DNA sequence: TTTTTTT
DNA sequence: AAAAAAAAAAAAAAAAAAA
């Protein structure tokens, strides 16, 4: 709100207030003559399409990892926006805010206490989004003669292989494999609507010390959409959704079964012979472009997972073995290694 | 104050007790422990409740139970041998005897 | 504003007389509704209108009155409303039924459908269309509408209208006899109400493409809107927004600075042929087009399919008190290796079938605690669901071992009880059961045993109607022929059709056995326990049980049932008893 | 002001209260029914009439049945008026005054949960669901008797609300109810009260949506007459409740979105909104889901049947034949039950030592014959007889357990499957499987006839009167007949000695 | 069958 | 007039598992 605008049942003119903090208290008896008569001329509403309003937002933000000193614990800092700049930033990016850094008094906690103790915040000015912009490969001529580039260049898949990680030597077949990943196999359907998805399943396996977990981190950095895991740490990783008793007011926002971003992402996992059974569970759910429909509280809202599956596991001896294989495996279920 | 259950061997099977509260006036303190089976003869009143109005929306009541006597019941079921509140008790008489 | 009050009015009833839907079709470039709607509805006794907006604006004063409706929704469509009411009479010329009914509009198709993450406040007081999943509901609440007071001292009672929820409470009996201040006093039972009812509604997930979180938006509906959706619905709502300052302190008369947003919806909208039956069920060759019509992309396999339908056909279920209920239903097992696509069976009778819970290895009833409200709510689990149709379960070998016991329960009684928390009852299942289960190791042996590959009790696996088992081997021809037929599907049959002949099947369809097949049963029971013997003293197994008995009572019951007879005939029992011979005869371990 | 509707309605009641003469059958020319029920509360003093609908429905036809049925609640004090003066016109002795009470039942239809709509307040209507939760009986005030402190001035039949009421005026001329007000609880009226929960059956509810809930609200005679787990059919009229935190008390005073259809503007109010929802209020419930003393029940039929089958002389000749029609064969099995079903005397000695007075019976056979058919029989007939499995996934077993909230006292137990069992016939299935704790319980149990347990800091005696009933399989399939019952079945040499029958 | 460990 | 509660640490009983 910005200017509240109230009607008297026909007082003439209708009166108008303007409120700046964030709470304020309303009218009851209007100041016209018919009303400053002992009694009122009809009681007064407060009207909303006559009032003022404006698109208002709140964020915070959070010190980077570079900047904090040694044995701290970074802080925060919140951040009001109002305007036609609302809606010009996104979590999880980083930026430079220029704005007003204003107090704000405590009594809305309304503790009585902190007598000179206030809080403090920041006004939105003017936000540079810097990071870097994925153009959904937006066609310009840049690019244009740099494919003309690529396609001069003759051979480009070797060369690519060759490009990925310089850092970890050798491993020449991993990393062509690595590229027939990031193209995708063959989708959109058949005939009869018989379910086919482009998605290539591949598991690394190996000894320790071979890099694999490395080169899965090169991987995730040279693809827009890798999310990458490893064994425990955390529990949200899978099976809850990250808005989970999220709200202030604790409303309770789900979507039920899903995973991170499985619609058209890249699960990239490490210690694939360390996770629980939910996880396990969670992962043959994921199977062939199968969504997940699991469902606690009536929600059956289920996520479409088609999403590239690539995981590096060891062996449970931490070494090859002179027997066979197949019972030595990964302890994994037979199903899931076909 | 004591709060009083039903006893676990005379509620119907599958049931849920029955709460109540005992106030112990003088000279009956700390007469009654912890997780015996006993039996109380008592006075049964009501009092007014502001809550108790607040959360059922009707004038409902509490009740107490004022004990007037208690009688231990733990293991002996066996309860026609003889009368009052302690059968291993003696008489002088009995004594002689 | 005071502008659509006179002409407007007038306007929109003469194109409600004027308009014919050719205007319409002009504007495609490839009939008077309003009149012969509005009779209809005189001869139904309805009491509703849908309104359009694009044939709306296919005229060109229309239009004007179309931007005041989107500015000004509520007078417009009260006005709209009086404006039918007149028209009752206005065309008309019993007038009875008329005075009795209100009239309401239902406006749609105003403007392009919107999403929640675009939402400005240039949008208040403005009639959208937004289309989502409902998320949950809300118990009626009662709204007031019409105060009853009653003056105590001279029992002297009032009736006193309200406005915008605020009352003007009389501050005096009219009774001037009494005329005391202080006696009024209200009665809540004897006021009157409307039902209002709070839906949460989800945008659809097509407007979040970057991984985020959706949002939600609280809906209101009103009278004949009230429970129009539930849980899981996918709908399209047409209504004016709204802001409403909120309380905060309830103790205090401030207000906060901010306004919740909630939107008011007044049209919503979701996303004889039994002669044509007898002509299809009269043709020779139903059976097989029928059993090959459900598992299009499935090569070979027929005598499972033949199987599986004739299970969801189902058998027949009686009462007789001498003796208790029978069983009807009929369960069959899959097993083999994880190379025959197995789980898509269970998907194609999932949806085929009218009702039925596809799970996998918590699925019986439980009580559970109420998460947004803090409460107890008894719930009753997939099987339960079940009832009169199909559950489908796969992996079946990861059955833990407390659900196991569960099933024992439910198979042999069809009825399961539950004494948890003070809650004593039974409740009834009455389902079908098909299972998939998967052999230990890369292979299953075939001159392994059945038992040990699939790990399951001796009893369970005995007490199944029927089982069926699939074993891929690697041969040159077979092979062929699956590739050659995958390769072509990825280079006569009938629609819900099925749906209906089964439910038409199921419950007007009581067929029952006859004298004749009762020599032929005998005679094949009495032929298989002949069969189950040899005259040397090896004292073989009883293989002709009690229940192959029931089973081909069952079978043959479930082969009448289909075809649409009322009796059983021999070929029913013939091809009842070969079906359930079939799967024995490759039932048999190593030896023999 | 006279409600002439009111009185015309409570005109018509006692009139066909009093004559409405209706004929049973050919030997009862005239009845008078109502007047034999209040001749039964003379005889018993009793309080509460019953009033079938359907007799109510041709009685004036609409002018009276649909006017009562509708507005109720505006027309339920005339009606009580009309039965006071009846019944003080035939019995004044019964009012020794008496909160007479009406219960109407046989209603033309029953609404389900998802069908309760606001209109319908007021009005009579029949719900049927399953209750789920009770409350305690509690009393409440019904009829107050304040005293205006300093001058008595005794304020008595004063009415009461939703809310504690008090007296607005002092009738003593002197006094000017300045003083506040004392309640006399020996003279005030109490009356019983018990709220409980429904909820829709698994057959009304679409789809996997939530059930829909409401809340019952029952009084008089009417208590204790809902067990949870019982789907239950009651009667009553359809109210709203307002929230009374808002509304003046002496106390002091999903959800968070509020939208509530409030109203304001009141006195009492001040700057508050009083909101409401939706309760239901019941007067008559239904569930549909010594030889002396049997003599005494006395008819035609019980007189000459059962004197035919004593003075019979092949009765049980007879009697074993009638045991489980359904199964074949078997002739013993059929005696063996009958025999278990007729029990044996209980007798206890001077010394508070019990002596066991039932029988207990095991079955022996090779699978897929009749087996589960005479257990499913006999749940079928023996009254209060209970059906389970050895292995239960239950945590309460077969004996016992005991069930805690986290972080919750006293571990209140829960009764297991022979604790239900008790004070009644038990039949177990599946025996030989059987979990080693709760046989070593049973073991013990059964000589003693009762199960004890102790666990985490709390102790408790159970009682398990039951007579055993069990089926088990040999080893192997089939039983061998080389071997014996030892060689062929696994199960402990103490537990044989317990069962009295193989 | 027994003791251990996890829920 | 009201801060009241999610996050931890520690103590059991039941069931299932391994020897
Ligand atoms: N081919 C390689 N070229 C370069 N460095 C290598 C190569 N193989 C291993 N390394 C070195 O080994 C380390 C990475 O091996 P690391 O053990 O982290 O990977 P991993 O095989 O996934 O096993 P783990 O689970 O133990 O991490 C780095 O220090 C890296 O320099
Ligand atoms: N006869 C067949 N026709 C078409 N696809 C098949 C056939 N047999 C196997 N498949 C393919 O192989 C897979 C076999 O999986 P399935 O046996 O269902 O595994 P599980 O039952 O263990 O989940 C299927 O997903 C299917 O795509
Ligand atoms: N009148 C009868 N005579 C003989 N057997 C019967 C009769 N009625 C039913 N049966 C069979 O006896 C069986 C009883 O179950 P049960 O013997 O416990 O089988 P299982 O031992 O496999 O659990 C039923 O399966 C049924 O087929
Ligand atoms: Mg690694
Ligand atoms: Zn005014
Ligand atoms: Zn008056
Ligand atoms: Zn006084």
């Amino acid at each position: 709100v910005e200017v509240i605008a109230y009607t008297c049942d026909q007082c003439g003119y209708e009166v108008f207030q303007e409120v700046n903090s964030r709470t304020f208290t309303p009218l009851s008896e209007c100041t016209s003559e018919e009303c400053s008569q002992n009694q009122t001329k009809g009681q007064l509403f407060m009207s909303t399409r006559a009032s003022k309003f404006s698109a208002f937002q709140e964020c915070k933000i959070q010190e980077l990892s570079q900047q904090v000193p040694v044995g701290h614990i970074p802080r925060s800092l919140n951040i009001h926006v109002n305007g036609t700049l609302v809606r010009s930033l996104s979590p999880g990016d980083i930026v430079d805010v220029t704005g007003i850094f204003l107090p704000a008094p405590y009594t809305g906690f309304k503790a009585l206490k902190a007598g000179l103790l206030t809080e403090t915040y920041l006004e939105a000015q003017f936000v540079r989004q810097h990071k870097k912009k994925f153009a959904s490969f937006s066609l310009t001529s840049d690019v244009e003669e740099r494919v003309m580039e690529l396609i001069t260049s003759g051979d480009v898949y070797n060369r690519l292989a060759k490009s990925i990680a310089p850092e970890i030597y050798g491993n020449l077949d991993v990393k062509k494999a690595l590229l027939l990943l990031l193209v995708g196999g063959v989708d959109k359907r058949v005939g009869d609507g018989m379910k086919i998805r482009g998605d290539i399943n591949v598991c690394l396996m190996g000894d320790p010390g071979v890099a694999k977990s490395q080169l899965l981190k090169a991987i995730c950095k040279i693809s827009p959409r890798g999310v990458y895991t490893t064994g425990k740490g955390s529990s949200g990783v899978g099976l809850t959704a990250a808005v989970m008793k999220d709200p202030v007011t604790d409303e309770m926002i789900l979507e039920g079964g899903a995973l991170v971003l499985a619609d058209n992402g890249i699960c990239c996992i490490d210690e694939f012979d360390k996770m629980d059974e939910s996880d396990r569970t969670a992962i043959h759910e994921v199977m062939e472009q199968q969504t997940i429909s699991i469902s606690k509280a009536g929600i059956n809202t289920t996520l479409n997972a088609r999403t590239s599956i690539l995981a590096a596991a060891n062996p449970l001896y931490g070494r090859y073995n002179p027997r066979l294989s197949p019972l030595d495996n990964i302890n994994l279920p037979a199903a899931l290694l076909s | 104050r004591v709060t009083l259950q039903e006893a676990p061997g005379t509620v119907p099977p599958g049931r849920l007790p029955r709460h109540r509260e005992v106030i112990l006036l003088a000279d009956l303190v700390d007469v009654s422990k912890p997780g015996e089976e006993v039996e109380v003869t008592g006075i049964y009143k009501n009092n007014y409740d502001g809550n108790l109005n607040a959360k059922n929306g009707f004038p409902v009541f509490a009740t107490i139970i004022e004990a007037n006597s208690i009688k231990r019941r733990e293991g002996n079921t066996a309860n026609e041998g003889e009368e009052g509140l302690d059968v291993f008790s003696w008489t002088e008489e009995e004594e002689r005897e | 504003t005071n502008v659509s009050i006179q002409e407007c009015t007038t306007n929109f009833r003469n194109f409600l007389m004027s308009f014919k839907y050719k205007f319409r079709k002009i504007l495609d470039e490839r009939e008077l509704y309003y009149i012969k709607q509005l009779n209809e509805m005189r001869e139904l006794g309805t009491s509703n209108l849908n309104l359009d907006a694009r044939n709306l604006l296919a005229y060109k004063q229309t239009e004007d009155l179309y931007h005041q409706l989107l500015n000004y929704p509520q007078e417009v469509i009260s006005i709209m409303d009086q404006t039918i009411k007149d028209c009752m009479v206005s065309l008309i010329v019993d007038l009875d039924e008329i005075e009795t009914k209100f009239y309401k509009v239902r406006p749609y198709n105003v403007g392009s459908c919107k999403g929640m993450r675009e939402l400005n406040p240039n949008d208040i007081d403005k009639l959208i269309n937004l289309k989502g999943l409902v998320l949950r509901s809300t118990p009626v609440i009662p709204d007031m509408k019409v105060a009853f007071f009653k003056c105590n001292v001279c029992d002297h009672t009032m009736a006193v209208e309200i406005d915008r929820g605020v009352i003007q409470e009389p501050a005096r009996c009219e009774r001037i006899d009494c005329n005391e201040p202080n006696s009024m006093s209200l009665i809540h039972n004897r006021c009157s109400f409307a039902d209002k009812q709070v839906i949460k509604l989800q945008e659809t997930p097509d407007f979040v493409p970057d991984g985020q979180t959706p949002h939600s938006i609280s809906l209101c509906v009103y009278d004949e809107l009230v429970d129009s959706c539930r849980a899981g619905d996918r709908i399209e709502v047409t209504g004016t927004f709204r802001s409403i300052p909120i309380r905060a302190n309830s103790r205090q008369r401030v207000l906060k600075s901010l306004y919740k947003t909630y939107v008011d919806v007044v049209h919503v909208k979701k996303v004889q042929d039994l002669a044509k039956i007898r002509e299809v069920a009269a043709r020779e060759d139903l059976y097989s087009l029928l059993a090959r019509s459900i598992a299009p992309s499935i090569y070979e396999l027929e005598d499972v399919k033949k199987g599986i339908l004739l299970q969801l056909f189902g058998g027949t279920n009686k009462t007789f008190t001498k003796g208790g209920r029978y069983r009807g239903d009929i369960n069959i097992l899959l097993c083999g290796d994880p190379s025959t696509s197995k789980s898509q069976i269970l998907q194609y009778v999932h949806k085929i079938t009218p009702r039925g819970v596809y799970t996998s290895g918590g699925l019986t009833a439980y009580i559970t605690r109420d998460v947004d409200t803090k409460q107890l709510v008894l719930e009753s689990g997939a099987l339960v669901l079940s009832d009169g149709g199909v559950c489908c379960i796969d992996e079946f070998d990861k059955m833990s071992d407390s659900t196991r016991s569960v099933l024992h329960e439910v198979m042999e009684q069809q009825t399961i009880s539950i004494a948890k928390a003070g809650i004593i009852t039974t409740l009834n299942a009455r389902s079908s059961i098909l299972a998939s289960a998967n052999p230990i190791g890369s292979r299953y042996n075939p001159n392994l045993p059945v038992t040990e590959n699939i790990d399951l009790p001796p009893p369970l696996l005995s007490r199944f109607d029927l089982v069926y088992l699939v074993l891929d081997k690697v041969d040159e021809k077979n092979d062929r022929e699956l590739a050659k037929h995958l390769t072509n599907l990825y280079l006569v049959l009938p629609v819900e059709f099925l749906t209906m002949y089964i439910s038409y099947a199921k419950e007007h369809i009581h067929p029952i056995i006859t004298e004749a097949a009762k020599t032929e049963l005998v005679r094949a029971y009495v032929g298989m326990r002949k069969m189950g013997d040899d005259s040397r003293s090896d004292e073989k197994r009883i293989t002709a049980t009690t229940r192959q008995l029931e089973s081909m009572i069952r079978l043959a019951e479930a082969h009448a049932k289909m075809k649409l007879k009322n009796v059983v005939e021999l070929e029913d029992v013939q091809e009842a008893v070969r079906l359930i011979r079939s799967a024995i005869k490759d039932y048999a371990t190593d030896p023999k | 002001v006279d409600d002439v509707t009111g009185e015309k309605v409570r005109e018509a009641f006692e009139q066909f209260l009093e004559d409405f003469s209706v004929q049973s059958t050919d030997t009862g020319e005239v009845e008078k029914v109502y007047r034999a029920q209040i001749e039964f509360m003379k005889i018993y003093d009793l309080n509460t009439i019953y009033i079938d609908y359907q007799h109510l429905s041709m009685r004036e036809n609409g002018a009276l049945a649909m006017a009562i049925s509708e507005q109720y609640y505006r027309f339920l004090p005339f009606l009580q008026k009309g039965l006071r003066r009846v019944v003080r016109k035939y019995a004044p002795e019964l009012l020794n005054e008496r909160v007479f009470q009406i219960s109407f039942f046989n209603l033309p239809t029953v609404h389900r949960i998802r069908d309760i709509r606001s209109e319908k307040i007021g009005s009579l209507l029949s719900i049927s669901g399953t209750v789920t939760r009770t409350s305690e009986v509690r009393p409440e005030l019904y009829k107050a008797s304040f005293t205006c402190d300093m001058c008595r001035a005794i304020v008595d039949n004063v009415e009461q609300s939703f809310k504690y009421t008090e007296p607005t005026f002092c009738p003593n001329p002197s006094c000017e109810n300045r003083a506040f007000w004392t309640l006399n609880v020996t003279r005030s009226r109490f009356l019983d009260w018990q709220k409980v929960r429904i909820q829709e059956n698994a057959n009304e509810i679409p789809t996997g949506s939530m059930p829909r809930t409401l809340d019952v609200i029952l009084r008089g005679d009417s208590v204790e007459r809902a067990k949870p787990g019982d789907r239950c059919k009651f009667t009553g009229v359809e109210i709203v409740v307002p929230d009374v935190t808002q509304l003046g008390l002496p106390g002091v005073k999903k959800t968070t979105e509020g939208l509530n259809s409030g109203v304001t503007g009141l006195r009492s109010l001040g700057v508050r909104d009083l909101t409401y929802k939706i309760s239901f209020l019941a007067c008559h419930v239904i569930s549909i889901g010594d030889q002396e003393v049997f003599l005494n029940s006395l008819s035609s039929d019980e007189i000459n049947e059962l004197k035919e089958m004593v003075k019979d002389e092949h009765i049980y000749d007879k009697l074993v034949r009638s045991i489980a029609p359904a199964v074949f064969g078997h002739e013993a099995v059929k005696k063996g039950i009958l025999l278990q079903m007729l029990g044996g005397v209980h007798k206890s000695t001077v010394e508070g030592i019990k002596l066991r007075g039932d029988i207990n019976i095991c079955v022996v056979g090779d699978p897929s014959t009749s087996k589960s058919q005479f257990l499913k029989y006999v749940v079928g007939f023996a009254p209060r007889s209970v059906y389970t499995s050895g292995k239960a996934s239950s945590a309460a077993g077969l004996t016992a357990a005991v069930v805690r909230d986290e972080e919750g006292g006293d571990y209140t137990i829960e009764a297991g499957a022979l604790m239900l069992a008790d004070n009644g016939i038990c039949c177990i299935d599946e025996f030989d499987k059987m979990d080693i704790s709760d046989q070593v319980a049973i073991h013990e149990a059964m000589e003693q006839q009762t199960i004890s347990i102790a666990k985490a800091g709390i102790h408790a005696t159970l009682n398990a009167r039951t007579s055993i009933l069990a089926a088990a399989n040999p080893v192997g399939g089939r039983y061998n007949r080389k071997l014996s019952l030892r060689g062929n079945l696994n199960m402990t040499a103490p537990i044989m000695s317990r069962f009295d029958l193989f």
